[PDB]
């Protein structure tokens, strides 16, 4: 198979397929509610810049390295998604994924709105990010773990850049929630991600597909998505105010 | 919008690694393993001509061209 | 300067990190955090983080031998543990770091491919343990080791019964058993400089000076199965069984390590 | 790196030659460089030599599934190579252009012609078969590489021998060489290759040239033909345009070339199992040339292992035991320990808050 | 003292004016970064309101900046570089740089063989004038009495040292060779 | 630099000398020298007169 | 690329809704569909937006079912990028432009209803149709996504999948015997294809179907899918800059207001194609 | 707004609209041309053995001496003081390097340069470091052949007034073969705009400069009746540049006041050119006649 | 099954030296410098050619002498009655674009434009048959519609052997039979070769003729193709003038 690996089995069914327990209940909630979060830069220590993002079942490491060698006039804003094998109900084969490009893609034209590369020609940024657990919505987290890193590394930007997540119950009278688990992500039918900048209040990336054509839920979807990003705000203000504390003072 | 406390996989991935007698001895570094230079002028102080500096005064000040 | 800057450190017997020259970083490991995954378990060495992970799966049992499970290690170094790393197909570092983990499962007879099987020539357990580098900063075989050794502690397999009529697998998700482990090996490594320093625990700026590399695991019965010499210098044989002595010490705390985090549960 | 430039006082000279119908190395027109071949110990191994230039064969099977259609043979790989040590300029993944088109001569030669007897090997259908796989390697480059790659296939293919088993009921059983007698292959016919060059646009031809004379050349003309009179491929290349008198002109010389070549061939693989027949010592070893100032030989030696022991006790008797520091692990809540230095307070809290 | 983050209202554009790595929309002084707030007073009011981190990890070249470097090859009309210090601090990665036979001196002339003038291994203190070519990509010069090699090193591994404005003597052999001496 | 018919020495000296039908060689065509030029001098005038080559 | 004043220029024209064409902010080029151009396959149809040339191909072919839902089928896409449509196109760099179409056009196609699956299973838990849809780039001469989109809807309307009534009894012959007929098949409902509709931005208007020129001077752009009865399936918003909330609302209105008059005028160019057979002859590529 | 879908038509071949013999002589790749006692080979032509071989399609065109095959597609080809319109693709550390629809890339040299200024001040090496910053990638010029070099490359210099950097309007490339050779290829038609007329197919559409380098800007808004007046010469210019028509001044002016009884936005249908195309063809045929 | 009837009547109802129903066309596209559509009976193909041009990439892999003939192939994946479906790493492609290569190397006549590179691109629509010859034709087209001069007009054809007797113009039934299939390149007016390839097995007495029908079946090919282009130059001096 790959000459540059360690070749085991040629196929391997999971036990899922074969799992006699029946998929469960999910349950009900408070759609106006989200999940307490965790925030701290400034982690690595060979790394330029650096973050780590966990809120309830989602693990996140986001790394930035620095400027390098080789539209210019202006740099480029080289973007990398990976996430661990060991993470989600199956497996994943290790050399790629579309997912994975899709999700690279949607970082990378959502994080080039928000810095200025008219200040680095001829270089470049490189910006990795990488998902030890997948336990909810995860484009909802390699954006804000991503955009605390650069603000972290010290490079120059308009502004950060907050994400949400949302999914459309399945019942006969559906409504949207707000910071979807895996328990109310597979049951769904649709599910939106915005991606808000909290003062110039322009949106910087939208992302969505699914069972609801009805161009009167899609406003609503927006519209609290953007409450979202204007709640979470504060406690990513505080991480770099203690990043940049700590960091400070121990010179 | 309430912030929360960590866990035991995060407190411990933020770990900051920063004589009292003698221990693990054999790892000691002593058990383990004419100069007359007659030196120059150590510097030279510039003191002297800096040609550049020369040729520039030299033609500005000469002016003739003759 | 490069050279002449550190051996200030070495005649004062006090490296910059603040050591002896014969001692071992801070060790800390967590256990049980992932929750996605059969077994995983996180080593902190004083930076040089590596984070390990066991997806167990079914697969057919090989063609010569119908009475084995295998087990496949992979080791993976991102491009963003260090600044080195480029992205692309893994690198020589990478198959190095992955075959030594190979050889010592494979030598050191951890684990029996017969206590996997579920049914002979039809159906064996295999398991997925890979593992990833978060930070790199030296004495990266130490801890991917450590990782492995205490990942492999913690995964636990349900009990499948097959029919007969059906002749299909039906998983028992209520009662869960363990995994049989014979021994413990534990590797240490030395940086030995010009012709004649040995030091433990190196660092990356200290290997990127140095002139050699020296590895070697041992069983908890003083059995060694891996004697990894790279080459550069040159040591004797005195040099050798001055580094065992250091090893078997390294070994006992270790394997008192191991012995008292899963004691508590 | 590249590999030397051609000068032009040696294209002047080797175009005069050309003209005046004399070569380098001193053979005429219609001539081969001679051959001489050896044999390893295990069978389906030889070392083939055509002038200076070098190929390795090497021949070896192994039962598999045979997919889904053709259920009642067996399938046949083959892949050529090129060493980084066979000239300056190959490069492993830097010559992408010359691999395809000789690993498709190779191909659509051997496989094409159907003198292999992929009929018979054959254990059940719809399960295990034999599935054989060829393997050439290029040592040293001296120009014709496809010539002696070809003679080292026939060769490789024509000296193995497979394992053989038993079959009755629907029972299976695999025997070893000294259970049961390893058994020969089935071979219809011997197709060999032969090229031809052409000189300042077809006005001359040169048979089996070499690597200077490859850089002095328009095109190439290749014509793979078996035994007997039967063609198998022909595939004109370079830079040539032809006539049609000339295409049966070489098809005659190519006859006549590889009824010589089929000739050698026959004689060499007689000599060699006559040679395993006798009794007597073969293999790679008893080929080296003695009559020569490079090659040296050394029987068996017992060194002395009269002191291993003594050393060995001195030395571990002479060092330091093992030192009596232990150190003592921390718990701070389970699922998490520490060794080392330890950490002044038990864990950290409202740090920066 | 209080820190930034990469946006918010710090200060009209009559109190104040904006300074080093800032921005300014709507008649507002928006930060861009997550140093330190500093207001240089200066003289005459209305400070120049910046933000500093202070700790410069990497930075990139300008059109006029000074740099410590590393020669790696020679060549009879240039001679690659590798930029290792902006100026004082040390820097994370290597860049390239390129010395054409025109910069050496402070003359732009004629002659100046670069063959004894920067030999490999040495470090030299130099000024960048442009952002380059895709070939040479930052065109460095040393056409200063203060630029030129500065910490030489000798031909066998002695700490060099200055002799003369063109020509430095080994203290052990006592050899004679030719640099580009820069002003200590 | 002496552009004369016989004698070319220096074409790209900071002074030129040159015969006359030189200077109308170089007018026909750009040559990108008229752009650096700060005083062009003529040392005999009276070949207005000249029947051939006024 | 075009220069800072040409980009001025053009910026300014289109907010006073003139274009170097000279069409509106909101006119829309003419197209040239047509159907049945392609013979081993079972379906075509050849978009013709400008400059822009597409040929798109359906193949229904036997398979089985996956494990989630075993009453179904299910539908494959690989979109092409020809080396022909532009040299720099030439053997690998169009790889990531086709992984990304073909990855908006699963997001488009993955739901319940998109046309139907209860057709295309005959067996369950044994058999299911499957559908290769197969995009092949000819030329690119900007609105690359909404060429394709249509001619997605026009071959799928042209399916034919001809129909099998083999028994699966066990005493009865279970391999799949067709029905022997060369010209006996069924339709496909595609009543409810989705499209895509987009809106570059330049300045504070929104334009539909923006050229080269008009896209390289724009920063952002919505794509909105639609049905023909006016319902949403994905919203993908791409570009390199900022949009604003307030140009969401009002660009989802002439979504959805192109969309309806997208899908009408496109059922009746296919009923008017249609009403006529085997007659008119066809024309393709000669 | 209906959005038309029209269906293909088929394509009526041979020309019949009119009907026209050729009276010319016609070639192909192989053919052998008039082989008599001593001859000269043209561009398109080669020779085998006594034999002159046309090597591209087209007519052959002889004068006195001269066998010549003229194909009907080809690139530009420069030739001295040829009026040439070009975009900049790389800027050097002593060049520019230009595109101009030809086998190579065109260099514009530094020598030859109206820099900013436009008087003697002084030209030395400090201006190197700011060249590369007016004259940046992507930029239009309008300069004039200097010379041939030795492998077809041409060198183009900008040494006069009406020659530099252009600024606003738009730009219409076509085959360099559509193009009538004259005395005079900037225009000021009097429509409201201006063009050039590229011998290597540009064709660059402004608006007249009002009164009376690129050291003037002018991004200042155009007025609407200017507008107009461009999108109606840029449709014009693509109507009669695809069926046939060879492009200059009376063929452009004739076809703009036909276009003024409908809709400027309305001219995009196969038959309105037609429409159009024949009625210049007639105007053309009754004033020529 | 019956490849040849008693009567001398193939599958398809012709008889041994007939050929099947071309119909090319020039000038398809109009972004490129250069295109071309033929469909040989029931093989569609299409080629398009883009003019000297500077080189990409410019990474010094220029010829200070001649220019550079890049050709490339590529097929659809409903060209056949399977979906066959493959990446573009294929070693037929490979070998596909190397016999074009070669071919194309020595039919334009390419010293007049050093330094520079040509782009040839050809795209099979539907595979029934020679794809060789027809991705010849169709790139000999295109090349005449771009205006690149060369030597001659170069077209193929392929021929066969059954019971004795020499085919002409097989077919894919024809093909999939295990037979000795060939294939030339020719250059009508001198009678040369360009390429040259064979497989399966035959006798030494009949390559004289099997060779000599390809010839001809390729000078029957040459009438057809020449009266499209006299057709096309007539049309467009017609049009100019």
């Amino acid at each position: 198979g790959d000459h540059r690996r360690i070749r085991g089995p040629e196929e391997s069914q999971p036990p899922q397929l074969y799992a006699a327990d029946e998929e469960e209940a999910p349950g009900t909630r408070d759609p106006t509610r989200l999940r307490p979060v965790y925030a701290r830069a400034g982690l690595l220590s060979q790394a330029k810049g650096s973050a780590y993002l966990e809120a309830g079942g989602t693990k996140v490491l986001c790394a930035v390295s620095g400027p390098r060698q080789a539209a210019a006039l202006r740099g480029r804003l080289l973007c990398d998604f990976r996430r661990a094998p060991f993470a989600g109900r199956r497996r994943r084969a290790p050399p790629g994924g579309c997912e994975e490009r899709e999700l690279a893609l949607a970082l990378q034209e959502a994080l080039e709105p928000a810095v200025r590369l008219g200040r680095y020609p001829r270089a470049q940024l490189e910006v990795s990010a990488l998902l030890l657990e997948d336990g909810g919505s995860a484009l909802a987290a390699a954006l804000t773990a991503a955009a605390l890193a650069l603000a972290d590394a010290g490079v120059e930007m308009y502004d950060l850049v907050v994400g949400c997540g949302l999914s459309l119950a399945p019942g006969p009278a559906p409504t949207w929630l707000l910071d979807p688990t895996r328990l109310e992500e597979e049951r769904a039918a649709a599910g939106l991600t915005v991606a808000l900048m909290p003062v110039l209040n322009q949106v910087a990336g939208l992302l969505g597909s699914g069972e609801g054509g009805l161009t009167e839920s899609w406003a609503e979807a927006v519209r609290l998505g953007l409450e979202g990003c204007q709640r979470l705000y504060p406690v990513l203000q505080q991480s770099l105010v203690r990043a940049a504390r700590r960091r400070g003072a121990a010179a | 919008a309430l912030a929360a406390r960590p866990s035991a996989f995060a407190s411990t991935l933020c770990l900051r690694y920063p004589r009292t007698l003698d221990l693990y001895k054999t790892f000691l570094y002593s058990r383990q393993v004419e100069i007359s230079p007659l030196v120059a002028i150590t510097p030279f102080d510039f003191k002297s001509a800096s040609p550049d500096d020369i040729v520039k005064a030299n033609q500005k000040k000469a002016f003739t061209r003759e | 300067e490069p050279l002449e800057y550190y051996r200030r450190f070495l005649k004062e017997n006090c490296r910059p990190d603040g050591r002896e020259l014969g001692e071992f970083r801070t060790t800390t490991v967590n256990i049980g955090s992932i929750s996605t995954a059969d077994g995983s378990a996180l080593v902190k060495l004083g930076n040089t983080t590596v984070i390990c992970g066991v997806k167990a799966e079914f697969a057919a049992p090989s063609t010569d031998a119908p009475d084995k499970g295998y087990v496949v290690p992979n080791v993976d170094l991102p491009p963003l543990c260090s600044s080195r790393f480029r992205s692309g197909p893994p690198g020589e570092e990478a198959q190095v770091a992955s075959q030594f983990i190979a050889d010592v499962i494979e030598n050191s007879q951890i684990i029996q491919k017969e206590d996997l099987c579920i049914s002979p020539g039809k159906l064996v357990w295999v398991l997925y343990c890979d593992l990833i580098c978060l930070d790199y900063d030296g004495n990266i075989l130490d801890a991917c080791t450590f990782a492995l050794l205490a990942a492999l502690k913690n995964v636990q397999l349900p009990e499948v019964t097959i029919n007969e009529e059906t002749a299909l697998a039906e998983v028992n998700l209520k009662k869960k058993s363990y995994l049989n482990i014979r021994t413990h090996p534990v590797a240490t490594s030395f940086a030995v400089f010009d012709d004649t320093l040995l030091i433990v625990d190196p660092t990356g700026e200290e290997e990127h000076l140095a002139t050699g590399t020296l590895t070697i695991v041992m069983d908890e019965e003083g059995k060694l199965c891996c004697l990894h010499k790279p080459g550069g210098s040159g040591l004797t044989g005195a040099k050798l069984q001055d580094c065992m002595s250091r090893a078997v010490t390294r070994h006992k705390e270790v394997k008192k390590l191991m012995d008292e985090v899963i004691k508590s549960m | 790196m590249k590999e030397t430039p051609l000068s032009n006082c040696e294209r002047r000279f080797l175009l005069r030659a050309i003209e005046e119908k004399k070569r380098l190395d001193g053979r005429q027109t219609y001539d081969y460089r001679n051959i001489r071949i050896s044999f390893g110990t295990d069978y389906g191994c030889c070392i083939v030599e055509l002038g200076k230039t070098r190929v390795l064969g090497q021949v070896s099977c192994e039962l598999v599934s045979p997919k889904l259609n053709r259920a009642t043979e067996g399938i046949l790989f083959f892949n050529l190579e090129l060493s980084q040590m066979a000239a300056p300029a190959f490069e492993p993944g830097r010559q992408s252009d010359l691999l395809v088109k000789l690993n498709r001569l190779m191909e659509r030669c051997l496989r094409n012609s159907k003198c292999i007897d992929t009929e018979s090997l054959c254990v059940v259908a719809g399960e295990k078969v034999w599935q054989i796989r060829v393997d050439l390697h290029l040592l040293n480059h001296d120009g014709n590489i496809i010539d002696a790659a070809s003679i080292a296939a026939i060769v490789a293919l024509c000296h193995f021998r497979r394992p053989d088993v038993s079959v009755q009921g629907d029972e299976v059983t695999l025997y070893t060489p000294e259970e049961r007698d390893p058994v020969p292959l089935s071979i219809h016919h011997m197709p060999i290759c032969v090229s031809f060059a052409f000189f300042q646009q077809g006005t001359y031809l040169l048979v089996d040239p070499n690597e200077r004379e490859e850089r002095v050349m328009d095109g190439l003309l290749v014509i793979a033909m078996n035994k007997h009179r039967e063609i198998c491929t022909i595939q004109s290349s370079g830079g040539i345009m032809l006539l049609k008198d000339q295409v049966l002109r070489c098809s005659k010389i190519a006859g006549v070339k590889v009824a010589e070549i089929t000739e050698l061939i026959l004689k060499a693989l007689e000599n060699d199992q006559k040679v395993r027949k006798e009794g007597g010592k073969f293999g790679f070893a008893e080929s080296i040339a003695n009559q020569r100032i490079t090659a040296f030989k050394m029987e068996k030696a017992p060194i002395d292992t009269s002191d291993v022991e003594e050393k060995a006790e001195e030395i571990i008797a002479e060092a330091e035991p093992p030192s009596e520091v232990v150190s003592t692990p921390v718990l701070w809540t389970p699922g998490t320990a520490q060794i080392g230095e330890g950490v002044e307070n038990s864990w950290g809290d409202l740090e920066d808050s | 003292v209080r820190y930034c983050i990469p946006g918010e209202r710090l200060c009209n554009l009559e109190e104040g004016s904006p300074g080093s790595g800032t921005y300014t929309r709507h008649g507002y002084i928006f930060s861009s970064l997550a140093g330190c707030l500093m207001k240089s007073s200066e003289n005459g009011a209305l400070p120049v309101v910046s933000v500093v981190r202070e700790t410069e990890s990497q930075l990139l070249p300008d059109v006029g900046a000074i740099v410590t470097c590393k020669v790696s090859s020679i060549n009879s009309r240039f001679a690659k570089v590798h930029i290792l210090y902006v100026g004082s601090m040390p820097l994370k990665n290597s860049f390239r740089g390129t010395i054409r036979k025109e910069d050496v001196r402070a003359t732009e002339k004629d002659k100046v063989e670069i063959y004894k003038s920067f030999r490999p291994g040495d470090i030299v203190l130099a000024k960048v004038i442009s952002l380059g070519d895709a070939q040479s990509n930052y065109l460095l010069t040393t056409a200063e009495n203060e630029l030129g090699v500065v910490v030489a090193h000798s031909e066998s591994g002695i700490q060099m040292v200055p002799i003369s404005w063109c020509e430095m003597q080994c203290p052990k052999t006592h050899t004679k060779e030719f640099r580009k001496v820069a002003r200590v | 630099g002496l552009l004369t018919g016989d004698v070319q020495l220096h074409p790209e000296a900071s002074c030129l000398i040159m015969t006359t039908e030189i200077l109308r060689s170089m007018l026909y065509s750009g040559s990108d020298v008229i752009r650096d030029l700060e005083w062009v001098i003529f040392d005999e005038v009276h070949y207005i007169n000249d029947v051939e080559r006024g | 690329t075009l220069s800072e004043a040409e980009k001025v220029y053009i910026v300014h024209g289109v907010q006073e809704d003139l274009r170097v064409d000279g069409r509106g902010c909101e006119d829309y080029r003419c197209v040239e569909v047509e159907t049945d151009v392609v013979s081993n396959t079972s379906g075509s149809a050849r978009v013709k937006l400008g400059h822009t040339d597409i040929l798109v191909g359906v193949k229904a072919e036997m398979g089985t079912p996956k494990l989630e839902k075993p009453n179904e089928g299910y539908l494959e896409f690989f979109v092409d990028c020809s080396a022909s449509a532009t040299p720099e196109f030439e053997g690998r760099g169009g790889d990531d432009l086709g992984t990304e179409i073909a990855n908006t056009l699963y997001r488009i196609f993955n739901n319940k209803s998109s046309v139907d699956l209860k057709t295309l299973c005959i067996s369950p838990r044994e058999h299911c149709w499957v559908l290769y849809v197969d995009v092949l780039l000819l030329e690119c001469g900007g609105n690359l996504f909404d060429a394709i989109s249509i001619a997605v809807k026009a071959a799928l309307f042209n399916t034919r999948i001809p129909r099998v009534r083999v028994l699966e009894d066990e005493e009865g012959s279970k391999d799949i015997e067709l029905s022997d007929d060369p010209y006996d098949c069924i339709r496909l409902s595609v009543e409810n294809v989705p499209c895509i509709v987009t809106l570059c931005k330049i300045g504070y208007r929104h334009v539909v179907d923006a050229t080269l020129q008009e896209e390289a001077c724009s920063l952002a752009s919505l794509l909105v899918s639609v049905t023909s009865k006016g319902v949403v399936t994905c919203m993908r918003k791409v570009g390199k800059g900022s949009l604003d909330p307030e140009s969401i609302f009002e660009m989802m209105e002439t979504g959805k207001r192109v969309g309806k008059v997208l899908h009408a005028s496109l059922q009746s160019v296919v009923h008017k194609e249609e009403s006529l057979g085997p007659k008119r002859q066809k024309v393709g590529f000669l | 707004m209906a959005m038309e879908m029209r269906l293909p038509v088929a394509r009526k071949p041979l020309s019949e609209r009119l009907g026209r013999d050729t009276k010319k002589h016609l070639v192909v790749p192989g053919d052998t041309i008039t082989t008599d006692t001593g001859f000269m080979r043209g561009h398109g032509t080669y020779m085998g053995e006594e034999k002159l071989i046309a090597s591209v399609a087209g007519s052959v065109e002889r004068v006195n001496k001269l066998i010549c095959v003229k194909a009907l597609k080809t690139r530009y080809i420069g030739e001295v003081g040829d009026i040439v319109v070009g975009r900049i693709t790389e800027v050097q550390q002593k060049r520019w390097k230009v595109e101009t629809n030809s086998r190579l890339d065109s260099v514009l040299l530094l020598s030859s340069m109206n820099l900013p200024g436009g008087e003697l001040r002084r030209r030395s090496a400090e201006d190197e470091l700011a060249m590369r910053g007016f004259l940046q990638e992507g930029d239009l010029i309008s300069a004039e052949v200097q010379a041939v070099f030795s492998d077809g490359a041409v060198s183009l210099h900008t040494r006069s007034l009406k020659y530099g950097k252009l600024g606003q309007g738009v730009l219409v490339q076509v085959s360099p073969s559509l193009v009538k050779r004259q005395k005079t290829h900037f225009h000021d038609l009097p429509c409201g705009a201006s063009v050039i007329l590229g011998n290597n197919g540009f064709i660059w559409i402004y608006p007249t400069p009002e009164h009376k380098g690129g050291f003037i800007a002018n991004l200042e808004p155009v007025s609407l009746a200017d507008r107009e007046v461009i999108s109606r010469l840029r449709n014009c210019i693509i109507s009669l540049v695809t069926q046939r028509m060879m492009l200059y001044d009376t063929s452009i002016l004739y076809c703009y006041e036909a276009s003024l009884p409908h809709q400027i936005k309305d001219i995009l249908k196969p038959e309105i050119m037609e429409e159009i195309v024949m009625e210049t063809r007639q105007r053309l045929l009754e004033q020529e006649g | 099954l019956e490849l040849l009837s008693d009567q001398g009547y193939r599958v398809d109802g012709r008889r041994a030296g007939e050929l099947r129903k071309i119909q090319a066309r020039m000038g398809v596209f109009a972004q490129a410098d250069g295109s071309a559509y033929i469909e040989q009976g029931n093989t569609k193909a299409l080629a398009v050619v883009y003019g000297p041009h500077e080189i990409r990439g410019s990474r010094a892999r220029a010829l200070p002498d001649r220019a550079l003939v890049n050709c490339q192939y590529s097929s659809a994946t409903f060209s056949t009655g399977e979906r066959k479906r493959r990446p573009h790493g294929d070693r037929k492609s490979c070998e596909m674009g190397l016999q074009l290569r070669q071919t194309f190397e020595a039919a334009i006549l390419t010293q007049l434009h050093p330094r520079s590179q040509i782009d040839i691109y050809v795209q099979v629509l539907q595979a029934d048959g020679g794809t060789y010859a027809a991705c010849v034709n169709a790139a000999t087209l295109a090349v005449l519609d771009a205006g690149i001069p060369m030597r001659d007009f170069v077209c193929a054809c392929s021929a066969g052997f059954v019971d004795g007797t020499a085919l002409a113009d097989l077919s894919h039934v024809e093909e999939a039979a295990g037979g000795p299939q060939l294939a030339l390149a020719l250059l009508p007016a001198s009678g040369q070769i360009a390429l040259l390839e064979m497989d399966a097995r035959l006798h030494e007495d009949h390559l004289e003729r099997v060779l000599e029908a390809a010839a001809q079946a390729a000078r029957d090919v040459h009438t057809l193709l020449d009266r499209v282009v006299r057709q096309h130059v007539r049309e467009a001096s017609i049009l100019l003038g």
